[PDB]
RNA sequence: AAACUUUCAACAACGGAUCUCUUGGUUCUGGCAUCGAUGAAGAACGCAGCGAAAUGCGAUAAGUAAUGUGAAUUGCAGAAUUCCGUGAAUCAUCGAAUCUUUGAACGCACAUUGCGCCCGCCGGUAUUCCGGCGGGCAUGCCUGUUCGAGCGUCAU
RNA sequence: CGAAAGGGUCCUGUAAGCAGUAGAGUAGCCUUGUUGUUACGAUCUGCUGAGGGUAAGCCCUCCUUCGCCUAGAUUUC
RNA sequence: ACGAGAUUCCCACUGUCCCUAUCUACUAUCUAGCGAAACCACAGCCAAGGGAACGGGCUUGGCAAAAUCAGCGGGGAAAGA
RNA sequence: GUGAGCCCGGGUCGAACGGCCUCUAGUGCAGAUCUUGGUGGUAGUAGCAAAUACUUCAAUGAGAACUUGAAGGACCGAAGUGGGGAAAGGUUCCAUGUGAACAGCGGUUGGACAUGGGUUAGUCGAUCCUAAGCCAUAGGGAAGUUCCGUUUCAAAGGGGCACUCGUGCCCCGUGUGGCGAAAGGGAAGCCGGUUAAUAUUCCGGCACCUGGAUGUGGGUUUUGCGCGGCAACGCAACUGAACGCGGAGACGACGGCGGGGGCCCCGGGCAGAGUUCUCUUUUCUUCUUAACGGUCUAUCACCCUGGAAACAGUUUGUCUGGAGAUAGGGUUUAAUGGCCGGAAGAGCCCGACACUUCUGUCGGGUCCGGUGCGCUCUCGACGUCCCUUGAAAAUCCGCGGGAGGGAAUAAUUCUCACGCCAGGUCGUACUCAUAACCGCAGCAGGUCCCCAAGGUGAACAGCCUCUGGUUGAUAGAACAAUGUAGAUAAGGGAAGUCGGCAAAAUAGAUCCGUAACUUCGGGAAAAGGAUUGGCUCUAAGGGUUGGGCACGUGCGUGCGGUUAACAACCAACUUAGAACUGGUACGGACAGGGGGAAUCUGACUGUCUAAUUAAAACAUAGCAUUGCG
RNA sequence: GAAGCCAGAGGAAACUCUGGUGGAGGCUCGCAGCGGUUCUGACGUGCAAAUCGAUCGUCAAAUCUGAGCAUGGGGGCGAAA
RNA sequence: GAGACCGAUAGCGCACAAGUAGAGUGAUCGAAAGAUGAAAAGCACUUUGAAAAGAGGGUUAAAUAGCACGUGAAAUUGUUG
């Protein structure tokens, strides 16, 4: 039985984009089989881990599936994790309270001030 | 080794066919024929070489419109047609 | 190589169509003095220079 | 004595001198003024019934029209020419035309027959899709037109 | 005379195969060991100075076989 | 420490040698076919003499017999000398 | 005729030429290592000796070592003399025919010569993107050919709205174009068959991508733009302009470990073939499953409960945990995994008939396991190194925002299913080399990659073999000298020679043992020793599965116990020990350090005089000086 | 067989010793590749205007190598011959 | 239109399918090569050879002009004396 293979393509240098695998034909021949480049799973933008439920493809075979597939069913779904939206949401609301905080010390103090001067 | 060994290394071009002269001359990286000077608009000439000169001048291709001029000057860049002429 | 511009190919084809010997009538006529093909080519023997 | 080597002679070889030839050079003299964006010179690729080249020509392609001449062309094939003629010819002349891809080379490119844009026309079921065809789209500058910009100078 | 063969003389070192109460041990079957037995197992022993080679520049053979023969061509006081 | 760097020595080892011999393959050799080049004034045995420290040709002697084959490296030739 | 020369006879031949006096010159040859052309001796000479090798019969033909078929013998030995490519060539490819020339011998053969034939794509490339880099434009130089310039000292343009003082107004900022990769990036095609020669291109079957138009079903909505899960997130859909954010594209080298495919290996079974003096339930061959999809699963990680010292979990490798570990239960990235569709109808193997050809026809099968420090590709989690930190762009997607647009005359501007339409141009033969490229050639040189079987063995070492290729390199005979290449030699053992040049000796592995010196790392395999075959045994080193009651009813509890320290099944390679036995040899071929004492010298690794010098030369780290805000 | 790590034995601790683990290095033997040390080597009008054989250096990197691109003679490039 | 020019190694490199063939990466470099006969009348037919060709027999004024072709020197070679 031979077993040596050959190259499909007219490229015969072993190239990130020369990748094979070796196939059994229902011929009952060894053969290779071209194969494209490993899928990528997208990251969080904020922590930069995987973000689960996304499925890792080739750019641009994110066009030929549907919007479920390429997202999660929460706010910042597909491009941030739970943690990091967790972290954002509890943040934004602690600067806000922190703020009017603020702007009621600096009314205090300003009213502080204009009884002092009058 | 700088003889024959070495010839065996030779695989790549220097130059390509100018699509001007066409001639085997078109430098592939500096895109400069060397014999035409090809792409400047002006054909190269030297008046060191008359041999040169003499290989590109008028006269040794086709003169496709230069030939008929003299019999056009000689019947005075005439127009029109014999008197009583067939046609239109 | 396999690989080649449509404009080397096309000279290629018009050496291919010049590769021949003269025909045979061409040595009957009046006052010739053609005897063979002067500037025939070989693959071997001298190269297109393309 | 033969063979061998050398010498002499005849004939035969080898080779291309000599002689004669010359549609070619060389030099002098006389005449003439005419390349190109109306796309030249040069390059490439093609074109004949049977051609690779030389020669001629450009998809109207060893050529078309027109004028003249007046019976060929010829290597083969095949046809002629009402010869008392809108007419043979690889004929001459040449005022009308055709003139592929290029090239100063001009939509942008060209180591790609790569990629465009604008306006028409035609065809395919077609207001949308597909295909084909035609005409266009370089730069500098001049005259003019028209649309503009700036408290630059003013009038109101 | 030639080709075989036979005998001699030399060279190597005991052929293939079969057999063996030879064989370290191991595993089965039963009389559960009394060559217990059968199987395998380098090797050993016997048949067996056996087998193989031997003129190619070894020897002998009218009397061990088979074949060949008085040519052909060239030249010569 | 490291070294295809230069040098001296010891053990082992051996044909380096005493001292040469033998075997194999490919050549050389012979045949069929195929078939160059270098080089070449003319040629090729010596001895003595040939003032210019040189003879192959001259003088005087020795001598001296066709046509050849394998080798050899004195001489002549032979070093992109 | 002194002579340079002149004249005549004879032969050959075919078209012009001569004497005399003047005129005129590119006017007289043995040399110039003269120029061009032609030809000898040498000479039938040197030679046609690397790459192991050829033989028999038959056919063809005038003719056969180098044509073909068969029969034998060999070689390459998977880092090939194999199967395919990139550069380069350009028809060398295939068929038919063939005088000469060429194939340093022959030739019926040929990559030669002659006439013809052959290269089929939306999916493979080019075409697109940008890299290093190159060239236009603005503008400035230069007598000028032109030089710089590529974001500039450029008015370098996009979008929206408008019924009114109708011939306007608003918003925005980033700049600037092109070329540049058949190995980088990148949308999409697989299997079977088919030709003399092409095939992921033709034919059949089965798919996919991109773009466009417009339907049907289904979805959503009277709570207008879905629902479920505590959550990680899920599900066939499930609005989303400007302007923004983020992700993918998109990335080093090396080390060990784990998973998957393929290959290699072992066992059983059907069928076929070979062996068969004897033995061999034997040795060998076929036993396959693509793209594209569905479905169930697969390390990391993440979520929930709960709160850990008697610290625990845990990798070959020591990391992780009150910033929440272990445990228990979940969610998800990831298939070249299992099953199913494709798909047995294919392919392959075997058999029985038919058959001038045309042509075939019909049966039977194509099954079940196992193993691994194996080889190869791929994926994953780790780890190491850096005064080195290991592209860009086209392109695609998600989100933030909420502009618009949206219903019961029903509406729909739904990334769901199905359906409709379209996909141009160019390359595609063959060689890729001891004959298709370069070296003047069919030149022992040189020239970038992919696939890579069995045995021995540590091993893509050497040696032998299978598949697939070759058997091509002038032949025949003889066996002198001298050679080239390979060997052996008694006794002595460097007496040889300038010089131990060359050869010989050593060599693998297990064990014992190992000095000075030292920058403490080395020296070191120092040195010096013991051993190694075959056979029959013994011992050691592993994996998987599996616990009693009481109830409810195969799971839930509440218990009870750590002799499972036991059984059943399965499996491979190492290591140690012992007896027996042959011997001149036991790493039996192959493969494979001679060792030591010192001196000089350069620190080391590295680099150069291609084609006479490889070194104390150069570089190097370290050190020192000088200049510059 | 370097750091790092595990265990055991000590030591008041810092540390010391022993056995493992681990897999560092312009480390080392060596195949391919790259290079080019030696041989009274082959060849010397050669297979070759630099080749052939054996031997040798290096072999995880200051290693080897393709394509694209840059530097051009008053020049370039140069681990400098 | 001409010449007290050259007459195929001359004369232009080129009298000819010459700026061709061929060489070089490239700029560039750059040949050799004319003559059957008045007319192809370029050898029918026979014969020997596989063929190339040979011999007869022909064509021609001449093949002592056979597409190696006008004439046909020398070097050098074969046969005969
Ligand atoms: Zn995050
Ligand atoms: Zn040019």
């Amino acid at each position: 039985a031979p077993t040596r293979v050959t190259y499909r393509r007219r490229n015969p240098y072993n190239t990130t984009s020369n990748r094979t695998r070796v196939i059994k034909t229902p011929g009952g021949q060894l053969r290779v089989l071209h194969i494209k480049k490993r899928g990528t799973a997208p990251k969080c933008g904020d922590c930069g881990i995987k973000l689960p439920g996304i499925p890792a493809l080739r750019p641009r075979e994110y066009a030929t599936i549907s919007k479920p597939k390429k997202t999660v069913q929460r706010a910042y779904g597909g491009s941030r994790c739970g943690n990091c939206v967790r972290d954002r949401i509890i943040r934004a609301f602690l600067i806000e309270e922190q703020k009017i905080v603020k702007k009621v010390l600096k009314e205090q103090s300003q009213a502080e001030k204009k009884a002092s001067k009058k | 080794t700088k003889g024959t060994s070495s010839f065996g290394k030779r695989h790549n071009k220097t130059h390509g066919l100018c699509r001007r002269c066409g001639r085997r001359s078109l430098h592939n990286q500096k895109k400069v024929c060397a014999s035409c000077g090809y792409p400047a608009a002006k054909t190269r000439k030297y008046n060191w070489s008359e041999k040169a000169k003499r290989r590109k001048v008028t006269g040794t291709g086709r003169m496709r419109y230069l030939s008929t001029v003299p019999r056009r000057f000689k019947n005075g860049f005439r127009t029109g047609v014999p008197k009583g002429a067939r046609g239109p | 190589p396999s690989h080649k511009t449509f404009r080397i190919k096309q000279k290629l084809a018009k050496a291919q169509k010049q590769n021949r010997p003269i025909p045979q009538w061409i040595r009957l006529r009046t006052g010739n003095t053609i005897r063979y093909n002067a500037k025939r080519r070989h693959w071997r023997k001298t190269r297109l220079g393309l």
